[PDB]
């Protein structure tokens, strides 16, 4: 029975606010979950219209939207899962540094086309369902993000090489600090496990 | 159980790990050859695009074993 | 010559990144142990591999000093 509690959401959110464009995009919403034959894509539709309904005309309201939006529009389910785990965030946690955090690791993972990108954007984000509200928590979704990030600036390394001597040392710095806060996050990281296992 | 495919996960991805290790031993011997031989712009550019490959493989390992390291640490909470 | 100190960097950043590999296999070895069975012993042992894992740290941010030198004098 998820069509009849999207469709029934949608009802709602129609009655609760009237010529905004977040119900605009709530309908665009709708209609793009009606015409899509995916579950999962129809559960992070859900999600998103459920999480605008709690914060009306808020800032995460309207990313929610755009992310579900771009979400949909991605054929991989993959991104749908990653999509689905960082709104469930938001959703128990709204205002906390985690849905910013799930928000934005979302947002640059429907982007992303590395599948080892989405493979640790979700296990990231399942560690953080796991424990919520803790510092490790953000430490992990900062991981994955810088992760991502890291990924990214391989790619532009990679597109340069192929077309400038400073240009080719100012990216080798790029990447080199992101490498290095990757590694500072894992060790924090390290040390909490060890603090938790003692 | 859980622990026994990330074990099993861990041991593969070990092993893919040793494979890369060899690559890069290879290279380094490869990349001192070629400058013996002789260095040009477009040999540059060759030792850059395989350089570049082998960079990436490690790093997608690298990436695998962090995603691992994730999901035990979700385990272990 | 940019291009062959180029080389020198990543294959620097390979050969870090090999004992990155060692380091971190050990560590995932040890929380699954720790996973398995509760010893005290084993909590040494991940500190041992996290110390390394700082030090390689150390050596990496060194590779960026080396590149930031180099980025002054072609600049400037």
């Amino acid at each position: 029975s998820e069509k009849e509690k999207v469709e029934e959401l949608a009802q709602r959110i129609r009655e609760q606010l009237p010529d905004t464009e977040l119900a605009r995009e709530a309908q665009e919403l709708a209609d793009e979950a009606r015409k899509s034959d995916d579950s999962e894509a129809l559960k992070v539709v859900y999600l998103a219209l459920r999480i605008v309904q709690q914060l009306p005309d808020t800032e995460l309201a309207r990313e929610a939207l755009e992310l579900a939006k771009e979400a949909v529009k991605s054929t991989d389910s993959e991104a749908l899962k990653v999509v689905y785990l960082a709104l469930r965030i938001v959703q128990q946690l709204p205002d906390t540094e985690l849905a910013r955090l799930a928000l934005e690791l979302a947002k640059k993972a429907v982007e992303m086309t590395a599948q080892e990108v989405l493979e640790i954007a979700r296990a990231a984000l399942k560690a953080a369902q796991a424990f919520p509200n803790t510092e490790l928590a953000e430490l992990m979704l900062r991981l994955a993000e810088v992760a991502a990030r890291v990924m990214k600036e391989l790619e532009r390394n990679d597109e340069e090489i192929k077309k400038d001597d400073e240009s080719l040392l100012e990216d080798i710095v790029e990447l080199l600090k992101e490498i290095i806060k990757l590694w500072k996050i894992l060790v924090e990281v390290s040390d909490v496990m060890l603090k938790l296992i003692s | 159980g859980p622990v026994d495919e990330i074990d099993k996960e861990v041991k593969k991805l070990e092993e893919e790990a040793k494979k890369s290790q060899e690559e890069v031993e290879r290279l380094k011997q490869e990349v001192e050859k070629a400058s013996k031989a002789g260095l040009d712009h477009e040999g540059d550019s060759r030792i850059f695009k395989k350089i570049h490959d082998v960079v990436t493989k490690q790093i997608k390992v690298i990436l695998r074993l962090i995603a691992v390291y994730a999901e035990l640490v979700a385990i272990i909470g | 010559s940019k291009q062959k100190e180029a080389i020198k960097v990543y294959l620097e950043l390979l050969e870090v990144h090999s004992r990155v590999l060692k380091a971190l296999i050990e560590q995932i070895k040890l929380f699954i142990e720790l996973i398995k069975r509760p010893d005290e012993d084993l909590a040494d042992k991940v500190r041992k591999s996290s110390e390394e894992l700082k030090k390689i740290i150390k050596e990496v941010e060194k590779i960026l000093r080396k590149v930031d030198d180099i980025l002054y004098k072609v600049k400037s």
